[PDB]
């Protein structure tokens, strides 16, 4: 029996299948005396949610639903420690079932000033899981809260408003880089982006010719293979144009003398031509790129130097300058594509290895917020995160173990799932020394590490 | 115990599946020897085998053998070894490159697998220059349509182009035979006109 | 790599006699390519054995033919050498050649007549042209040919910074080749 | 009226009716090898049918 | 009266024949781009 129940702590049950005669004769048929036969008649029901898992089914209000009903069944049927018991459980299960429902509600509501509305809104599901929050260990619980946050922050990242891009040191370039990334990172509800493009290029029409090359040469520079498509759809005047044709328009000067006076430093990430003649290291020694190098510096300085709302707050601080997971992905490429061999200067090969480690350091960052959840199985799956990361991204290289420390430590500070001592003590103040010792190996099995004796 | 060791087993499947290790060999290497030796201790606790069915990655079952997780697990260091076996032999024929480590490793951001792409491509690769002449089909340890030879190589590892644009303008051959010349939508010099009119003349 | 409208400017003007079947060196590539398929054969067969020694299920063995003159088309394209072979190798690899035609023998051999057809150099304007014209992009191809191969992407992509950066940079000989070809058959 | 030759270039549009893969490949079905490609017979029959 | 020999005689030739169908269908799709896959592929019912 007790291999059978540690073999159900390291595995996982189904809501729908298990019914509450189930549950009674796996309690009648286990035995009455034993170290954790107590805690299976204490509680039975916190104990098989802490292992139950809803993700299968697709539907996790329903099913929980009916987990929930059936278990209610039981409790019906059946005072060691007020802090947790069955009934305990079934009420903190129904208000974790009434937060489920919620974000739904607010994602519904939401998605049809926006960004205070999704600041409340976020806020109270916030306060929702701090309701939900003690009864962590349960693996229901857990890909339920996975789940809810996984569907909230894609969401959230998507549902960027533009207030912020517009400066007044912005150029016309920037401007339109600024909404072309925009199109193309965010257009589920924001269809008014073509209207106003289709109206700005008619003001720009003198600025447009002035930052392009002549026809036969453009092709043939670096960077404008990456930046064809951007060029293109900005010249046809629709943004939803496609460059199917492969049609040869006038080329985008990516040269530095053009782009400083045409550009700003600071909105680079949304042009790539820069990004890959940077990475190819092909610049010109007499090219003056101390722009991007201080700006990337205070960039660096500033995301080094730093709640779920918090954790928001940097998310769209991070990606209103334009670093998008699969841009930062598709842009890191080349970091591990370009030779390291290659003649350029100094300043130009430290600027290089700080946006290896932007790169880098947002790449981990951004997958790791798509799989975000403050769970213990979020750092059981950055386990293996991070030794595949270790696998590819730094590879062989020597220089690439400096820039590991900066990566870890962000991810470990952004995403931190926090557990107490004093959180164990109050879920075990009433449980004996027979018990305590399974939560122990269950919480074990499940985090993956010796967190206190 | 088993069960979780299981389930990081198919993870290290989809992993080397999806091409999230790269190019590292090594660290291919060292995880599956750490897997082998993690079962071989489960094996302990609780004999190995050589025979059985392999482990379904898409339908886990309980009943497999501990013997089909040690194949399994043989079956992964044969394909991690041939493949930098291949690497190396690819390596020393082709002066082009200089080292392995200066070859990238790409990220699977960039994902697309139409089945009549997975099975043109291989079906195309099939007469390409192979090591063995015959030919058989299998299902993988990944569980998916896998085909290699009587020796087990895979054929996508054994057979090559020799070539992005040989494979690029092989496999664009649908309908039509140019795309993009229909797209753009578009007679002789008069010099070799005179040439060839002063050239008859002469003759 | 070059420019459709080039290519049949080339084509036309130089077209070669055993060619000349055909409108383009596309639809040459592309006969080529069919001939090289048609040469392989398969066949499907059965087997007793449903696994390997290894243990992986088999289905179904497959066994590839290759039984079979005149000569063939791919092999009369290789050995017959054309101004078509070195003028495409001196545009795509960056360097001149000299295309002259034949016209007779004088002196019992001591002179040659070699009527100027073209000449190539850095100083006219069209082979300055036509190397600048060059769309060194292959990426594009690796973008449109994703195969679930990730090895031979990584290769591929290694193969076409090394041929675009040997491309880049040829090898300059002081500009001193010279061909001589027949005009009846190129 | 009038076409100049020499700005109007010259296309294959066999290549979309007959020449085409697919219709070549359906109509290679023949009694000898000496026989040309059926597509231009296939497109009759289709078009009478 | 049949012989078991003639039993033996049956079931290669109806192994034979499966084989022999299915290798037919690999070979008509692998020369026709038009369909992907024998899943794609109907099934007609024998009412007619």
């Amino acid at each position: 029996a007790l291999n059978t129940v540690s073999q159900l702590e390291i595995g996982a049950v189904d809501a729908q299948d298990v019914t509450a005669s189930a549950v009674r004769a796996f309690v009648g048929a286990l035995p009455s005396s034993g170290y954790h036969f107590g805690f299976v008649r204490q509680n039975v029901v916190f104990y098989l949610l802490s292992h139950a898992t809803v993700q299968t089914a697709r539907d996790p209000l329903y099913a929980a639903e009916q987990l929930h009903e059936q278990l209610d069944r039981f409790l019906r049927h059946q005072d060691r420690l007020p802090f947790y018991h069955n009934g305990a459980t079934l009420t903190a299960f129904q208000k974790l079932l009434q937060t489920l429902r919620e974000i739904q509600t607010v994602i519904a509501e939401q998605s049809g000033g926006q960004q205070p509305l999704v600041r409340r809104v976020i806020t109270q599901l916030e306060t929702a899981a701090t309701e939900a929050r003690p009864y962590v260990n349960c693996r229901a619980v857990a890909e339920l809260l996975d789940l809810t946050y996984q569907r909230l922050i894609y969401w959230a990242c998507t549902l960027m408003p533009y207030v912020l891009f517009r400066r007044d040191t912005d150029t016309e370039l920037d401007t339109v880089l600024l909404m072309h990334f925009f199109y193309t990172h965010y257009r589920s509800v924001n269809g008014d982006l073509a209207v106003e493009f289709q109206n700005y290029v008619k003001n720009s029409v003198r600025h447009m010719s002035s930052f392009v090359s002549s026809d036969i040469d453009g092709d043939q520079k670096p960077g404008a293979e990456h930046m064809r498509d951007v060029s293109y759809k900005l010249f046809v005047g629709n943004l939803q144009a496609r460059d199917a044709s492969g049609l040869m328009f006038p080329i985008i000067s990516t040269r530095i003398s053009t782009v400083n006076l045409y550009l700003s430093p600071e909105r680079m990430f949304f042009h790539p031509g820069l990004i890959s003649r940077l990475l190819s290291e092909e610049v010109s020694p007499r090219a003056n790129l101390d722009a991007y190098a201080r700006v990337c510096d205070r960039v660096l300085e500033d995301h080094l130097h730093t709640r779920l709302l918090d954790l928001t707050q940097m998310v769209m601080r991070l990606v209103e300058l334009g670093f998008n997971h699969d841009t930062c992905a598709a842009y890191a490429q080349m970091a591990l594509i370009q030779p390291a061999s290659q003649k350029s200067s100094l300043f130009v090969s430290e600027i290089r290895e700080k946006l290896i480690q932007i790169i880098y350091n947002f790449y981990t960052f951004f997958m790791c917020l798509y799989v975000y959840s403050p769970t213990f199985l979020f750092d059981h799956r950055r386990r293996l995160i991070l030794e595949q990361h270790r696998s590819t991204l730094i590879g062989s290289k020597e220089e690439l173990q400096h820039v590991w420390s900066n990566v870890t430590l962000n991810v470990n500070t952004h995403f931190a799932v926090q557990y107490t001592e004093e959180d164990f003590e109050a879920h075990t103040k009433g449980a004996t020394e027979a018990e305590r010792e399974y939560l122990y190996r269950d919480l074990h099995s499940k985090w993956g590490v010796h967190l206190f004796t | 115990l088993q069960e979780t060791l299981a389930t990081e087993y198919f993870a290290l499947l989809h992993g080397i599946q999806t091409f999230s290790y790269g190019l590292d060999f090594r660290s291919q290497l060292e995880k599956i020897r750490d897997l082998r030796t993690r079962f071989a201790e489960l094996a302990k606790r609780r004999r190995l085998s050589n025979e059985g069915v392999l482990p379904n990655p898409r339908k886990p079952q309980a009943t497999t053998s501990l013997g089909a997780f040690t194949r399994g697990l043989n079956a992964l260091e044969r394909h991690v070894q041939l493949g930098h076996q291949y690497l190396l032999n690819k390596l020393n024929g082709s002066s082009l490159v200089y080292r392995l480590e200066d070859i990238p490793s790409v990220l699977p951001a960039t994902h697309e697998t139409d089945p009549a792409l997975i099975m043109r491509d291989r079906l195309r690769r099939l007469c390409f220059a192979r090591h063995h002449d015959t030919f058989l089909e299998v299902v993988d340890v990944f569980g998916m349509r896998q085909i290699v030879t009587q020796a087990g190589e895979p054929i996508h590892l054994v057979t090559d182009y020799g070539n992005v644009a040989f494979k690029y303008l092989a496999l664009r051959d649908d309908g039509r035979p140019l795309a993009w010349r229909r797209r753009c939508s578009g007679v002789v010099t008069t010099r070799y006109k005179a040439i060839t009119v002063a050239v008859a003349v002469c003759q | 790599v070059f420019p459709q409208d080039m290519l049949q400017c080339l084509w036309l003007e130089l077209k070669p006699q055993y060619a000349e079947t055909y409108a383009s060196v596309s639809e040459l590539v592309q006969t080529l390519f069919q001939i090289f398929t048609q040469q392989c054969e398969m066949v499907t067969e059965g087997y007793t054995q449903p696994q390997l020694p290894t243990g992986e299920p088999v289905l179904q063995m497959i066994r590839v033919p290759r039984q079979d003159t005149e000569p063939g088309l791919l092999d009369v394209f290789i050995q017959t050498e054309t101004a078509l072979d070195y003028a495409l190798g001196s545009w795509l690899f960056g360097i001149p050649v000299c295309l002259g035609v034949h016209v007779a023998d004088l002196l019992k051999g001591q002179r040659i007549l070699v009527a100027r057809h073209l000449e190539y150099t850095s100083r006219d304007r069209d082979f300055l042209r036509i190397q600048r014209s060059r769309d060194l992009n292959l990426s594009q191809l690796l973008q449109d040919t994703w195969t679930e191969t990730p090895l031979e992407h990584c290769w591929l992509q290694a193969q076409i910074r090394r041929l675009r950066d040997y491309l880049r940079f040829p090898t300059r000989l002081e500009f001193i080749p010279l061909v001589i070809y027949n005009a009846q058959d190129h | 009226f009038c076409i100049t030759p020499t700005q109007w270039p010259a296309m294959q549009l066999n290549k979309l009716f007959w020449e085409n893969k697919l219709v070549q490949q359906l109509c290679q079905v023949g009694p000898q090898k000496s026989t040309p490609p059926l597509g231009k017979l296939w497109l009759y029959a289709m078009a009478t049918l």
